[PDB]
């Protein structure tokens, strides 16, 4: 028990449309993340960070998507307005 | 014969003004029966006042109840308080 | 004062033996 599953969180579209993260895809201590700070092996200590319980509350459950001698690199622009 | 009798009761009137000495709930515990006063826990099972050998009307006012309680000497307790530090 | 039936304090034996002292085990959001 007391173990988080390895998957089933894809809170990325909410951060695509969070309007504070500088993402140009969509329009309409003192650290933020504990990737340098330990938490003494209690997982409740990661809820004190504001961008992480944002992913626990506003998160979702995903299903995993399942699927030449010289490369010719062509940059492709994609500009579509959509709702 | 039941086991789960209450035997501890509380009067609803809060009389906790002169009550700092008794046993409180944290109100006053009022039991069903009185208390038991025991003099000493450890008995001296030797000591021929109690052992009654069968060899040889006399009275003996012994000093207090502390004859029958197995107390150590202060010489060793000083020998042990020197063994303390 | 003799019409002052008191409140019995029940022990509830299972509460006497082993009661310890849930979101804090983080597997339930």
């Amino acid at each position: 028990n007391q173990l988080i599953p390895q998957a089933y969180i894809s809170n990325f579209h909410n951060r695509l449309t969070n309007e504070d993260d500088g993402i140009p895809i969509f329009t309409m201590g003192n650290a933020v993340l504990p990737d340098l700070q330990d938490q003494h092996h209690n997982p409740f200590n990661i809820l004190r960070y504001p961008k992480i319980r944002d992913t626990f509350i506003n998160g979702k459950v995903v299903s995993p998507y399942r699927l030449s001698g010289e490369a010719i690199m062509i940059p492709i622009t994609l500009d579509i307005e959509h709702m | 014969i039941m086991i789960d009798a209450a035997s501890s009761f509380v009067l609803p009137i809060s009389i906790t003004k002169n009550v700092d000495v008794l046993q409180r709930t944290d109100e006053i515990l009022w039991f069903r029966g009185p208390s038991v006063i025991v003099n000493e826990r450890i008995i001296n099972s030797g000591d021929p006042h109690l052992s009654l050998p069968l060899n040889r009307n006399e009275k003996e006012s012994l000093p207090g109840p502390f004859v029958l309680g197995l107390r150590p000497s202060a010489k060793f307790t000083a020998h042990r308080l020197s063994m303390l530090r | 004062f003799e019409t002052m039936v008191a409140n019995p304090i029940k022990v509830s034996r299972l509460q006497s033996n082993g009661v310890l002292t849930i979101h804090y085990s983080l597997a339930n959001f």
